[PDB]
């Protein structure tokens, strides 16, 4: 096997001339493009390099593929590297694979003509003039929707009517209701048009956001049925109506980090809820028996010392009662130091994930 | 489980003065609306009083300015003040506290009948 | 003595020939084997390898036996490189070592035909399909123990016998303890299989969850047996009934964790309970003091203060009570910022041994 | 192209001459600095220096500018590698502005004789011994102005005249009128001739600190011109008199970098209240809905218990009320347990930016 | 200027002699040891040695003393190398304070015979056996003295005199008198033996637990004096008897650390404490000015909003009272978030020095 | 340390009406169950009535619509109101209070007999 | 929103005795400042007495010695005990509440005339 | 700023029957031990009774089995019962409450003489 000298400024590396013919296309085997460097007087390759970065490109070629920067040469200089060997957009994009950073941006416009062009309004706010217009008019929308939610429930309005049941009206009298309606009539029209004018009518029932504008429009128009067409699903789908607070995550970055943070630590939360179970049990078993002989104390079972022990652990402290015995007063102490040490634990790895989806976007 | 239980009935001549009362357990009237409503022979009841939480006061025509509804918000009480009976009074009365859309709780009634 | 030069990439290493026959099973020196990588015509023993790495192959022949990766060479890259090398199992094994890499898989099944394949269906769950039918069982078992524990001192089931004691029975009608004499017969039938089927007798009064499989079975035994045959002795193992919650530890990967943090950090759970203790004496002492004189407060004792200050310094907050002069009020203040102080000094190195050893399983 | 061999202590490193003349005023370029190192003998440059230094400064050479450091060369040896070279204070700040250091002192006395001699009195309060006189006078005029804030409305003094209304006044009777004048005209001198002594007028309405003393300033001035000359603004204005404890970061180095800290991380700021106002919707609600059957319960509106939801997320703690249903009690662990997730996620970059900014002094 | 050729394993190095001979009792400046490794054949040095470090053994000549350690050769294969150079121990001390490690171990024992061998017996407990039974008797005396404090303190036992003034007793007669003296004998002996057997008496008043023994015999001194020989001294005289708690840091060495990191960082407790107060007037402030118009709150100082904030914002959170206005609640929940962000700030430092401090025992 | 003391007792003629009431020190009420004992002479106690903690009043076959048991809740007091006395009710009385499993603590006794 | 009601009035002979009283609602007492102010016939309103948050109590020089005026601190009640009334007392009374700096509340006026 | 006022004296005779209280401002007697002091005519003050915080009482060797010592524990009031007065009880009495160690307070004297 013939034998290649190649002198990176002054610093002679040699390899076999089959291993640099594995890959033939690339600048080295290619035997035209690397003939201008030759020079015939000494039979080595001058050229003119940072030194600590050609060894890493002759170990692609001894290597069948591997791509690994050496930890003290800078990205830049490294990827101006590969460049002028030409190892190719494969290799390039797999030492982004090693350096992991995120390749996707897949945006198929349906290029139909009107589809794309309403698409481009509605879907990219940073396109135009009337795109941030209709941002800011989707946003002061919802606001105004949770406003009505909780201004609903208020007592001071309802006293006209605040009268014993014994004695959602479409008499269009009550103005919450009216203001209602103009809500779920801008959601319907924009969740519509966003439907029909999208680029992969197969997959709009896969995006998260998708499932919360309908289950954001459902309760109101079964209830509307209903109402012009029960008593255990009244109190539910009232509870179903808080999910437009998430519809306000389309127009934030910081909602949408929370949500990727809070479904990539799915066991450290089951390991958190665990943790505080066993605490809980053990602590509440403990005080009911140090404290039951007292005449005066006031823990009654075993299942109602339970809350006393969330909050003294959670540090929240209301307590339903407190100890008045020495030895509650033991068990009391222990449950307040063991409980921020049980769940101490496992929030580091949250925040650690917080922390990189947070600087990914960058 | 709860119960509204009241006093203080029976039969007045012309020109009368009385109090009936109104207490309950298993319901905190600090933290509920409550009323009093009676009954005449022959019709629907009508409302006598009412004490939304908060202390807003508000009465029917018949007995504005000689009825007067009071919560000593303590002993979960409520007490209303007739005054002057007069024979249209004649009549069986009840007591009732509720919280709008949740739940309506009732007395057994007692009677005022006016001489 | 005669030198060998090796050329590694036209980079040039030399050492004596007693150097590399100190150890004379290994490649380089193994005559015959090291013969088919030299070349006479330059008298140099060409190879196509890493650069960064044959430095470090060369100490462990110059060192008697030290092997330590170069801090800019990957581990796969490494490990590829003993191998062709060929240093032998016993290096690797070093390298794993100086890596810090637990190595222990010790699993001696008996092999004697029905003890191994019933042990195999009882230890193992993930071995058969019957094997995971026995772990959810199990845990169901464990469960409703639990839930009866805490419903039998709940008062509500009690209230056909709430009456004055002047006036675990036998008679089969209370439905707590033909229930807990269910669980208690499931636990001691898999407690003796256990010890039946197991490779090491020996061995078995030594792990840690026989011996909570073994205290969770006693009390109810030797409450049946002084029954059907002590007043001290009722309140105490009414509550070692409790530790049927940490025999759930078999069947979590979380709650051993949380056993070897626990194990591996006694000296900084010490440190932290001895520096709770100081700060309670000093301020409890210098609230007394600045207290005692107003006729309207409420501080009796110095042991009575105690309270008081472990709630303010751990920020549960209720207190007994709560200063009422200028003097108490900046005895109160330092207290609440020094307990912060002081309870988060030793806690990073708990959060830290949590960390590795939740690592550690990966 | 002619090569050159330059030979850094026995580590050969060889460049086209070309490369090195690009910048031709620097050592290795001028041709007559340069001789004197030659050795006509073997035909290279010795030089005795560090080896791992050499390679970054052939890559300036190489790179048309870039001067990067290794990261196994300490700051002290490189620092003075670029000053044998010779490569210029133009090269030595990009290694600083590589190193990300502040380079920025720039403090233009106006040198006119008397306005510069009382600016160096007034303003840099380490030059002299009345410097620090006057530092010390204004940190005492800080301090009792901001008693006087808080004895005024204390009501022990106010005593003789607490009588209804229907029955900074300038009768000089009341003695925090004429200690109040005398703070603010102390404040009104010492702004004025920080105006008139100093180098860049057009620049004073541009530092925060000039500000604060404007502001602080204001509302004396128009309280007295509006009585001896308005029942919204006395609310407000009697609020804008709380600056005046701002006014005492002139002289604090912990202020201004809590200033700079406070400042610098405003989109982490933000993403904490709008975190918070999410949850407290969320967990206000569902509380409502859990525990509006119950008779004896307290919640009556969403719009209250907003409270109740501050304060068992941070952990204060108190509450308006406290669950009384097995359900409010569920929604108020996990309430417990999400407040110190939801608000411990932006707080670790907040705290890296004060630690940055406070060992940037040094 | 003679050349010398040095080559370590196949690396070659140069130098000039004048730069070796600097330094002339090492081995390379040594004439006669150097010959030992010189090979006439081809005028070269032959070491067989670690390659990354005989680099930096080249700059310590080169460089007049300093000795850096390159950051890719471990602690142990470096301090072998300076020991085969022979660079001597001033080298070897150097290279330890480059790593910065505690070199202090100086205990000079008088050697007078009897003063050395008693002083043996009662400084370092681990000589002897009566030494840890010394050091056992300390330990258990400190604590009866401790509980003596407290006992004292208690109302039980003074029921047999509770009775009003108008109707330290040498009598003999009360116990926790003469359990006292006990103690007090304890440590005066102890502290007057350690006076006459130490080998510095000039230093004796220098070390921090000598005066803490000191301060904690003098107030039982002073009263007995006074009683047997005042009312403003009396108060301030029962609260120096608290110090009795830290004379239990000579026998511990995590109170030991705790002052060392306590004494390494005042200026970030200076930091906290400031912040506090600043954050006390301003919310303080704006809760008084945004609650005091509705006729049922209960803040009627801005000195009388002060504990509201600190609670609050520490998190202990019982307030004095609750704001009851919309206004007070929006101040609340700011204050309420400002406090754990205006004291999670200093704290990672104090964390990490006590961190250094204490793994540097190892 | 704790201690039951009770009052209202004497001798009754046909058709009576009396309220025997029974109070306490180092044991709140509020937090434990209650009632009232009678003892007839010649056979052993019977219960008058019970309250267990939490409102739930129980009485037995002799005392029922004559007999009423209260906890003022406040004042650490239990008061029976007993009503038409008859001769068979001639007997003695004591109250108590008790943790099933834990304490049992009893009164002095207080006698009322019925002519 | 807030009101201040007031009676105890009427007319009075020589060397009498009497005591007027003053509620609230919407203003707990135990907070805010109050007094009792009367305005005889002909000039403008003189005080009888002032209990300033705290507990400090100043009256007059007419009444001294003569007059108490107390705050039950419960029920946001305050009660003034007039004593030994003479014919120079003749007046018409108002009772308040007040917060120096922020507001000020009155009653509607109760009358007593000594004989 | 404290003060000890008392009341319930005179004069009685043979067989009488009485009941002094105490009360005090700017003191909880909930916090602090107190006691009733009496002085005859011509020796010193010799004690009544004394009831240490906790509720501890006792009596000397005069008093014991007519007197009884109580703290409302409400309304900051001490109140003593004495019975069958006798005329060696004849004397001024005073009423005090007091910390060991920290502070000492008196009332003003209230007498009770027996005929
Ligand atoms: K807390
Ligand atoms: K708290
Ligand atoms: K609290």
């Amino acid at each position: 096997g013939e034998r290649v000298v190649i002198n990176i400024s002054g610093l002679r590396f040699e390899t076999q001339l089959k291993t640099l013919c594995q890959f033939p296309e690339t600048l080295l085997g290619d035997p035209k493009r690397r003939m201008r460097y030759f020079d015939p007087l000494r039979n080595e390759y001058f050229f003119d390099r940072n030194r600590p970065s050609f060894d890493a490109i002759l170990y692609y070629y001894q290597s069948g593929g591997r791509i690994r920067r050496p930890v003290n040469v800078p990205i830049d200089i490294f990827s101006e590297e590969i460049r002028f060997y030409q190892l190719g957009e494969e290799a390039m994009e797999k030492f982004r694979e090693d350096e992991g950073f995120l390749r996707e941006e897949e945006r198929p416009l349906p290029r139909r003509d009107f589809q794309r062009q309403v698409w481009l309004l509605f879907e990219y706010p940073e396109s135009s003039g009337p795109a941030r217009g209709i941002a800011i008019v989707s946003v002061l929308v919802i606001l105004i929707s949770i406003v009505i939610f909780c201004l609903e429930t208020l007592p001071e309005f309802r006293d006209e009517k605040d009268y014993p049941a014994s004695t959602g009206a479409s008499s269009f009298s009550d103005p919450f209701f009216v203001v209602e309606t103009l809500c779920i009539i801008w959601f319907s029209f924009e969740l519509l048009v966003r439907f029909f004018a999208c680029p992969s009518k197969a997959t709009f029932s896969r995006n998260i956001m998708n499932l919360i504008d309908i289950v954001a429009i459902i309760p109101y128009f079964i209830t509307l049925g209903t109402e012009l067409a029960s008593l255990a699903i009244l109190r539910v789908i009232r509870l179903v109506r808080v999910f437009r607070i998430f519809k306000l995550s389309r127009h934030s970055k910081g909602l949408q980090i929370l949500g990727q943070t809070l479904k990539a630590s799915m066991r450290e939360l089951g390991l958190l809820i665990f943790f505080l179970f066993i605490g809980v049990i053990l602590f509440s078993s403990a005080v009911y028996f140090a404290e039951a002989d007292d005449p005066t104390s006031g823990f009654s079972s075993i299942p109602d010392a339970f809350w006393w022990a969330v909050v003294t652990m959670t540090t929240v402290g209301y307590g339903d009662m407190h100890p008045v015995t020495i030895g509650g007063k033991i068990v009391g102490s222990l449950c307040a130091i063991a409980g921020v040490l049980t769940i101490a634990l496992p929030v580091p790895v949250i925040v650690s994930n917080f922390n990189y989806f947070y600087h990914r976007e960058t | 489980e709860v119960q509204l239980v009241e006093s203080g009935g029976g039969l007045v001549q012309a020109g009368g003065s009385l109090g009936l009362s109104c207490s309950a357990s298993g319901l905190l009237f600090s933290r509920n609306s409550a009323g009093w409503y009676r009954q005449a022979p022959g019709k629907q009841r009508e409302f006598v009083a009412r004490i939304r939480m908060g202390g807003s006061i508000n009465y029917a025509d018949t007995v504005k300015g000689r009825f007067t509804i009071s919560r000593d918000n303590a002993k979960n009480t409520v007490y209303l003040q007739m005054n002057s009976l007069k024979p249209e009074d004649t009549a069986v009365y009840y007591c009732s506290s509720w919280r709008t859309g949740f739940y309506e709780y009732w007395g057994q009634g007692t009677l005022v009948t006016v001489s």
